[PDB]
């Protein structure tokens, strides 16, 4: 299991644990069910970059305890 | 204070 750092902006600890073999388009919904928010409400950023729906864990270099961060939209979901 | 753990289950 891949253990993500997700740090809110509220100074929040929250442990994500994922797998290689996920796909990052559930992961996605799952943090949007989890915080009670509307699709595409949310944007991840890593290394500045937004994190898309047809994007892997695989690719970027994601590894153990790896800081991302996320913030809110403009668009509203 | 505040502690999270969300596990996620997705295959290809």
């Amino acid at each position: 299991y891949i253990k993500l750092k997700v740090i809110g902006q509220d100074s929040s600890e929250i442990h994500f644990k994922v797998k290689m073999t996920t796909h990052l388009k559930k992961l996605k919904e799952s943090y949007c069910q989890r915080q009670g928010v509307p699709m595409n409400s949310l944007r991840f950023l890593f290394e500045g970059q937004r994190i898309a729906d047809n994007h892997t864990p695989k690719e970027l270099g994601m590894e153990e305890e790896d800081v991302i961060e996320v913030y809110q939209e403009q668009t509203g979901g | 204070d505040t502690a999270g753990c969300i596990v996620i289950s997705d295959s290809e």
